[PDB]
């Protein structure tokens, strides 16, 4: 569906409920 | 059938990829979508002979 290039299916990821998220994006990697 | 690019706007960061084709314009009058004075596209074949 136009140009599918990546997947991923894993754990759920959200889950006095303070939460906390950082994202970077590093030499072609993304944490 | 096998293209490259000649220029970009700003440099590459490693490993990515730019599939676009946006006409660039290096001048004050803008291309407006037409390859006309001062715009260029950017990718064609290598030619192999």
């Amino acid at each position: 569906a136009n140009n599918c290039t990546f997947e991923y299916v894993s754990q759920p990821f959200l889950m006095k409920n303070l939460r906390e998220f950082v994202f970077k994006n590093i030499d072609g990697y993304f944490k | 059938n096998y293209l490259y690019r000649l220029l970009r706007k700003s440099k590459l960061k490693p490993f990515e990829r730019d599939i676009s084709t946006e006409i660039y314009q290096a001048g004050n009058k803008p291309c407006n979508g037409v390859a006309g004075p001062n715009c260029y596209s950017p990718l064609q074949s290598y030619g192999f002979r």
